[PDB]
């Protein structure tokens, strides 16, 4: 199976670097063209940059001409896309694109944001969304994790170390008028497991390499 | 194995079968030689068309054969399609 | 052991 | 250079079949094959037409390419309409130098019926409040149309300063989410007798109210 | 180990398969006193596309080239990639 | 220049065996496939074997299916045939030739002359055709040579070593019912030549070693 | 396998347009380039028009090949044509196996001026005679057309037994040429007190005859 992971997104200042990579597996790597291609919050996608299977031949957008720099090293199965003269225009989700001839894309990788910004990095705050008699709707019951104050996104969050996957909501994030961010993350559980089973939400914020698992439990 | 390096021998409009050619007298030992799966090369609606050929693309490559000699051998590594007019 | 090399390999060596 | 022109929008009812164009600005599109993505909320595109006319293994007969060299224009034929079947769909194309993808077109599958939304408010944490914050968190889902009213009160009196609303967000199931927050400080909080988190839906309201202590 | 050895007594001269191709190339002297051997022809596909039925650039297909792992000297015994010459490749496989 | 020079042709009986070449040069003979096709006297085109540029591919027709063998030498730019159980109705011009792509010929050798049959070599008998008041009008002179009874093909009449080509008529040979061959030469001088210039015909057949000049002069 | 079938001969007049088609038995034409050679006498085939439609170098303008699908035939069409076109012309196609020549087209160009045959007899050479052999040599040169009737005479008597008669056939300056021999018996040549060679061409009989001693 086609599997494209690319890594190295978060915050830029404007005019800083950025070296993103893209590692493949399930094809023959060095056969096939690859492209990058990007979206920003609520918009098209724009075709960035491309390259021949050997790596011989490259191709720009002229908005990143001159900037960007595409690369790939066929031993490591790995594409590359190295970023300079960062301005904010260039803040969006960063796609890793498999090609079988140029211009013909086939895959597409999960994306890597890429947040251009003067703003400093801001970890989040975790505080328990606490089940309740006004949270509870009979047999079930909702419980939560209240994300606050983060900078870039994203944040990712999990129940139980993944244990959890059914009756999750997580919601998209608010963006404040202070430019950070907040958001929420709900569990819906059955009312007879509160005060027996234990339920942690896990909160992956990679900007601020800040991880915070947080017990979340009836108040009493 | 070119078919974990390379996937070339299926895509391509002349496309062409790996056949593993065995020598203990040789050294390497196997040398994967490209055999083109067609006389014709796949045209535009998928068929193979005649009005052009399907030709293995050969390199001349030196080998090893107590005493020891270094020989030239010829080896297909391919296949291109030709065609009778030339552009 | 015995290597037999060519001509224009040899020069290069020495 | 060149580029690509999509209608903003199509819409059509279930069952029927819906055309998403592509109109090329310059150079021959029968010269360059025309591929075709969707784009779900929150996910990477996926493939739905390669090389014009080329359907991938999991994508379903009713989604179908073809070229118009006379309009210079390729087009995306879906019959047998789903309400899975929305979302952005984006063509693409290009030249011996380039890659262009069109501007995309949001596919709206009509007649869905209506949902009310599902409100739960929580009050500030015991931890928040001990850190001199104080925030409620009204979390609303399910709704479908889109459209939302969100309303606080602190007792009887609306409330308009603190408050920040996401815009609503489409659903994997097509309905709609979205939440708001009311930001007090602990000393507003404690000083009134309770809030409450208003939410108006196609004419009717759904009430959440939470209090000190 | 004690060697007792003994001594012994451009590709267009040879084929033009590169000039007759649907994906053509051209023939590039890479040289290197430091290798052995000093001069390498490598194959440059001509074309982005490949040349169709009517002669011109077809952007349907891609002019791909082959390359082959080779043994070189350089002593130390070195692994290097060389394009032996072009193929035409499609998006659709029948 | 494109050339193909073949050579091997001659005569040999049913059931015996040859082999004939085809020198190639002004191309790069390995990327080329090759053909023979071959014409018996007065009749028509008649493929007979391919082969790939490479030798990886062989082709025959029906009629030469495992008694002919096609093969080719390309670091000595030579096609071969080898020709074995051979019949009566092989007999004909075998001509080399170059191919574009399989099917498609482009050059077409000299041909080289290939006579199956019971019949043994036999050089001519030559006889003097001596001019005579009747084959003398209008003040020229009728004079030749008589070929008579060679086998195979072919035979060369010059007049004088060359030096004599006006008024030369040198006859397509007879095929007679003994299976032999026979064919004149003649030439029309001025009368009054008659008895002051000598007239010599030069006879040379090759596959028997003949070589005869034969002093052709009035009858007295 | 398949077959090619071309007109045995087609005879047309100087400036006019001449066409020699070929038609392919089984399998689509289309599908296979087909090439035309042109064979003057005693000469190998030369190429006239190669991959259908093709005219290499030094080739006239003249000569112009082309294909038609629905009949499954090709064809070789000669403009303004000259004596020099005169010759044997084989087309030539494919398959995947096998290489197929047509039959031949032996192109005529009419309106030649006539031209009457130079006839020679001379009778057996004394060497002949004395190895007990009497061979009687009639030759018939420069003659247009190609049509030409040999009858001997023994005294005043038809003569058939012994002889032997060319197929005539063109010389280097585009007329005819053709030989006639008698084989006799050294007692055959002497008994009689003469023996003729007659040459009939285009309704003209002209009689040689020559006598032993
Ligand atoms: C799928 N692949 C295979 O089947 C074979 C295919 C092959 C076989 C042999 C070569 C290369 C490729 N040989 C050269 O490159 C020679 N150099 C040249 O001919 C040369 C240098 C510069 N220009 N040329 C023309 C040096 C040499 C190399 C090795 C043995 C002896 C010698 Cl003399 C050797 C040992 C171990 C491993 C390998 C090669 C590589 C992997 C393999 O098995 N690959």
């Amino acid at each position: 199976e086609v599997q494209l992971l690319e890594s190295g997104g978060g915050l830029v200042q404007p005019g800083g670097s950025l070296r993103l990579s893209c590692a493949a597996s399930g094809f023959t790597f060095s056969s096939y063209a690859m492209s990058w291609v990007r979206q920003a919050p609520g918009k098209g996608l724009e075709w960035v940059s491309a390259i021949s299977g050997s790596g011989g031949s490259t191709y720009y957008a002229d908005s990143v001409k001159g900037r960007f720099t595409i690369s790939r090293d066929n031993s490591k199965n790995t594409l590359y896309l190295q970023m300079n003269s960062l301005r904010a225009e260039d803040t969006a989700v960063y796609y890793c694109a498999r090609d079988l001839i140029h211009g013909v894309t086939r895959n597409w990788g999960q994306g890597t944001l890429v947040t251009v910004s003067s703003a400093s990095t801001k970890g989040p705050s975790v505080f328990p969304l606490a089940p309740s008699s006004k949270s509870t709707s009979g047999g079930t019951a909702a419980l939560g994790c209240l994300v606050k104050d983060y900078f870039p996104q994203p944040v990712t969050v999990s129940w139980n170390s993944g244990a959890l996957t059914s009756g999750v909501h997580t919601f998209p994030a608010v963006l404040q008028s202070s430019g950070l961010y907040s958001l929420s993350s709900v569990v819906t559980v059955p009312s007879s497991s509160l005060g027996t089973q234990t339920y942690i939400c896990n909160v992956n914020h990679k900007p601020s390499n800040t991880k915070v698992d947080k017990k979340v439990e009836p108040k009493s | 194995n070119p078919k974990r390096s390379s996937d070339y021998y299926n895509r391509s409009t002349s496309p062409w079968n790996l056949h593993r050619n065995e020598d203990p007298e040789r050294y390497p030992s196997v040398i994967w030689e490209a055999k083109c799966r067609h006389l014709g090369c796949i045209n535009a609606d998928g068929n193979v068309d005649y009005h052009m050929n399907s030709v293995p693309i050969q390199q001349e490559i030196l080998v090893l054969r107590n005493s020891f000699r270094l020989e030239k051998i010829l080896v297909s590594v391919g296949c291109t399609c030709v065609t009778p007019i030339v552009h | 052991i015995h290597v037999t090399i060519p001509a224009d390999l040899w020069d290069w060596i020495n | 250079n060149f580029m690509l022109t999509q209608p903003h929008s199509v819409s059509e009812s279930p069952g029927k079949t819906v055309t998403i164009s592509c109109t090329r600005s310059s150079g021959s599109l029968a010269n360059y094959y025309v591929q075709w993505y969707q784009q779900r909320p929150g996910s990477s595109p996926t493939i739905v037409i390669f090389a014009n006319n080329q359907r991938p293994s999991g994508v379903p007969d009713r989604f179908s390419g073809s070229i118009d060299s006379s309009s210079n224009s390729a087009s995306l034929t879906i019959s047998g309409l789903k309400t899975e079947d929305e979302a952005d769909y984006y063509c693409q194309t290009y030249d011996p130098y380039s890659v262009v993808f069109g501007g995309g077109t949001k596919l709206t599958v009509l007649g869905q019926p209506k949902a009310a939304p599902s409100v739960t408010l929580f009050p500030p944490s015991s931890e928040e409040l001990q850190a001199n914050k104080a925030t409620l968190v009204c979390l609303i889902s399910d709704f479908y149309p889109g459209a939302v009213t969100v309303a606080w009160k602190a007792d009887s009196s609306p409330v308009k300063a603190g408050v920040e609303t996401t815009t609503p967000s489409k659903q994997s199931n097509n309905k709609y989410a979205a939440s708001s927050y009311l930001s007090l400080t602990p000393e507003q909080w404690k000083s009134h007798r309770s809030y409450s988190c208003q939410v108006t839906h196609e004419g009717s309201t759904v009430e959440k109210t939470v209090a000190p202590t």
